[PDB]
């Protein structure tokens, strides 16, 4: 009934490619070929008390999208690092800010690209300055 | 025309359910706000469009503020409301007996840039080519807005040429880029002083992005205002 990112299972993609899907691979998060498997499905849940979102892997329900001490997006047990503040900038396109601010800076999911190719690149948490950085834009598609 | 009344002065958020037994007639809602401020008012899916009137207190004066009456036209109102005065909402005929809801929300953010005007939801921009939209025109110095989405898939790169113009009435346009959070809309004022009457200048806008054009009528040459959005690639 909430139109802004309703709860449920999603696919997570980069705007660089509509065929690469976010999944965990050896502690790091990366965009890989369509698997039709549970590890590419993501349970998004809104938390009213914090006014933010937590996102878990459906293959590993206790594991949430978090970040470590070096700027890498990780899968970890629930904590304050798992809290996300999404910004919708297009139909299904989001910039995912961390609820936590260091400096007076916002930090967002960021994916490297090699001429719009993101294969093998790991998901990072990097400074966010505007709504125009392609590497910080992600599609969350309901399934 | 049964006049109904929200006896309690509303604050920040409020939801009023249409009875359903009053849908076969144009009907009115009398209300007041707890505190002076800018409010967004709309039906359930922005349908139907609503009219709002100012009421001075046996009454002294009633003044039309904003809103129109086009069947099947989606819209929402953004209006400055004073806690001292009264307000009427004219809800038109719901010639379909599904129960509607009127939502009132206090705006603390960028949507305040839209007072006072109706914001027309445009949802038929599926392609390139000519499109136009006819509504009752606001008087001089009054506003009418349009929220639309550029066709195509968004990739922060793919872009279309948008020609925005009017048929007869002169108007000054302000173009905003729309983003949304859990706290409502954010607006980036990307263009100002756009003279719409027979405007021949195009604007490149991002495919799949949402925009709002706020128009100030500066010359009323026709009862209606017709906004053209012609898209090329």
């Amino acid at each position: 009934e909430r139109t802004f990112l309703p709860n449920g299972n999603y696919n997570i993609k980069s705007i660089f490619s509509g065929s690469l899907y976010l999944n965990p691979v050896s502690k790091s998060l990366t965009f890989s070929n369509e698997s039709s498997a549970n590890n590419q499905k993501w349970n998004v849940e809104y938390m009213a008390e914090n006014r933010c979102f937590k996102i878990s892997n459906v293959a590993e329900p206790n594991k949430y999208l978090s970040y470590d001490n070096f700027g890498f997006i990780s899968l970890d047990s629930l904590s304050n690092r798992c809290y996300w503040f999404p910004i919708k900038i297009a139909v299904n396109t989001y910039i995912m800010l961390s609820l936590n601010k260091v400096n007076e800076l916002d930090y967002a999911w960021d994916i490297y690209d090699t001429n719009e190719n993101i294969l093998s690149q790991p998901l990072l948490l990097l400074p966010n300055f505007d709504i125009y950085n392609s590497n910080q834009m992600f599609k969350l598609e309901k399934i | 025309e049964n006049i109904q009344e929200i006896n309690t002065a509303i604050s920040d958020n409020y939801t009023y359910n249409i009875p359903g037994i009053v849908n076969n007639n144009p009907f009115y809602i009398l209300f007041t706000v707890n505190t002076t401020g800018i409010y967004k008012i709309n039906a359930q899916n922005n349908l139907p469009s609503l009219k709002i009137y100012e009421a001075i207190g046996d009454i002294k004066a009633i003044n039309y503020i904003t809103g129109f009456d086009s069947p099947n036209a989606k819209s929402y109102l953004v209006v400055l409301l004073n806690k001292d005065k009264n307000y009427y909402i004219r809800v038109p005929q719901t010639s379909s007996n599904i129960e509607n809801q009127i939502q009132f929300k206090r705006e603390e953010g960028d949507l305040r840039n839209l007072m006072n005007s109706s914001v027309n939801i445009i949802d038929n921009l599926n392609s390139t080519g000519a499109h136009y939209y006819t509504r009752q025109s606001p008087d001089v110095h009054d506003y009418i807005s349009y929220e639309f989405t550029i066709p195509g898939n968004f990739n922060n790169k793919d872009t279309s040429n948008i020609r925005l113009y009017t048929s007869y009435n002169q108007g000054i346009g302000t173009l905003f880029r729309v983003t949304e959070t859990i706290d409502g809309y954010n607006l980036i004022n990307i263009q100002q002083n756009l003279h719409l009457l027979n405007n021949t200048n195009s604007i490149r806008l991002l495919n799949g992005a949402i925009y709002i054009l706020k128009v100030e009528v500066t010359e009323l040459n026709n009862y209606n205002i017709r906004l053209h959005i012609d898209i090329t690639n």
